[PDB]
């Protein structure tokens, strides 16, 4: 009970969302959100609300709500509701560049990130807007925002990476699909992972058994299986969704045409870091944390391969 | 065209050892930035920020720890800025106007 003054209250009214264990690891959610050396991550904060919801009885999930003000994508408010939808216990807000959490209408925390998805490139903003779907209980990607130096702020709407997926749902009942990709996603993301770190670690004599033996282990301590082989194509994959819902726009077609040097270059960054959130809205695995933990597999059995 | 001044306790400056001291400031947030002096007359300000651009990254309510009223200013380039007032009222006051000027430009 050593909780602090409005989480104690906040508790309180709360409190009984949570049963058993549910209970107490709600609580270190609220945690890490509020009461934690630093504040969360954009991204971290719209993890811990949906794993708060999927802590909460069934009948109180009706109190966890998500919505665009005016159904305008640029900013996506996520809320907790009282028994009586009086008053607001929990409000996050997000826009374009900042982010802000308020706990009983106490102003708890404004963070400005830097949401440009292109940094590689630093003539180009892009942005990802965000708004709710039903489908994966969870934001999606919606709109992408374009600020070039020759035109104005291009938009692009994605509503149709959910309408794949709504059509997906309403064939063989889904998670046929749910199961190919994750197993596909992943081990292309450690393949790449693996490949990448080998690139820049050239002078490193890293053998092609520890990229083999590296890929194996990665594929197993997240329990992915390779089954893929030979690719079932009844499936579309979240890439090439990606891809397809960007083809038909006269703005955006259009736009890939001009500063080409950055031609297909800059493309395969954009679909593939939109990917990347459409995943992460499906299964809440941050596909580059296992990148990563790849990239470091192949460092530490490099340097494991020094010893034996 | 002030915005808000007055008294508050920051930790940040400094640390020792053994934790550390909350030693007193002056703060003044006018037009768009944040100066922070030693005392009310001390006219050379121990740190300034832009809040609406790129040196500061928002605010926080701090992990109320010692003292009472705590929050922080953040900036990339690594303090974090501690600081305490004397009333959670008074604090309910700064936290709003440092998060708007940081939502502004």
């Amino acid at each position: 009970n050593t909780k602090e003054a409005w989480w104690k209250v906040l508790w309180e009214k709360i409190k009984d969302f949570f049963f058993s264990t549910g209970k107490a690891k709600a609580d270190r959610c609220l945690h890490e959100m509020l009461f934690a050396e630093r504040a969360p991550t954009r991204e971290r904060l719209t993890e811990i609300f949906f794993e708060l919801k999927e802590l909460a009885c069934a009948s109180q999930r009706d109190r966890f709500q998500v919505h665009n003000p005016h159904e305008n994508d640029a900013t996506i408010i996520l809320r907790i509701m009282d028994q009586n939808e009086e008053n607001e216990l929990l409000r996050i807000t997000q826009n374009t560049d900042t982010f802000s959490c308020e706990v009983m209408g106490n102003l708890y925390f404004l963070m400005k990130d830097r949401p440009d998805i292109l940094k590689s490139h630093p003539q180009m903003t892009a942005m990802i807007k965000r708004r709710y779907s039903e489908i994966v209980d969870y934001p999606l990607p919606s709109t992408l925002c374009l600020n070039p130096a020759g035109a104005p702020i291009l938009s692009v709407p994605l509503d149709n990476i959910e309408g794949y997926l709504y059509t997906e749902l309403r064939k063989g009942h889904l998670d046929g699909w749910k199961a190919q990709e994750k197993a596909t996603y992943l081990a292309a993301k450690i393949q790449s992972g693996i490949e990448k770190t080998t690139r820049i670690l050239h002078h490193a004599n890293i053998s092609e058994s520890t990229q083999q033996n590296a890929f194996l282990e990665t594929m197993a301590m997240c329990g992915l299986k390779q089954l893929e082989i030979p690719p079932p194509h009844t499936h579309i994959p979240i890439e090439k969704m990606v891809k397809e819902v960007l083809l038909a726009d006269k703005t955006f077609q259009a736009f890939l045409v001009t500063d080409p040097s950055t031609s297909q270059s800059m493309l395969a960054e954009i679909v593939e870091a939109i990917s990347d959130q459409v995943f992460h809205a499906i299964f809440r695995i941050d596909p580059q944390a296992i990148q990563k933990m790849a990239e470091e597999q192949l460092t530490t059995l490099h340097v494991r391969s020094e010893q034996q | 065209t002030i915005t808000k001044e007055g008294m508050l306790h920051y930790k940040a400056g400094t640390s020792y050892l053994g934790k550390e001291h909350w030693k007193t400031c002056f703060v003044v947030l006018s037009n768009g930035i944040l100066y922070q002096y030693p005392d009310r007359t001390d006219v050379i300000p121990l740190l300034s920020v832009n809040m609406g651009g790129e040196q500061c990254g928002g605010c926080r309510r701090a992990n109320t720890t010692d003292r009472p009223h705590a929050f922080q200013v953040i900036l990339s380039d690594r303090p974090c800025l501690e600081l305490s007032a004397e009333s959670e009222a008074e604090m309910a006051e700064w936290m709003q106007h440092l998060c708007q000027a940081v939502s502004k430009g």
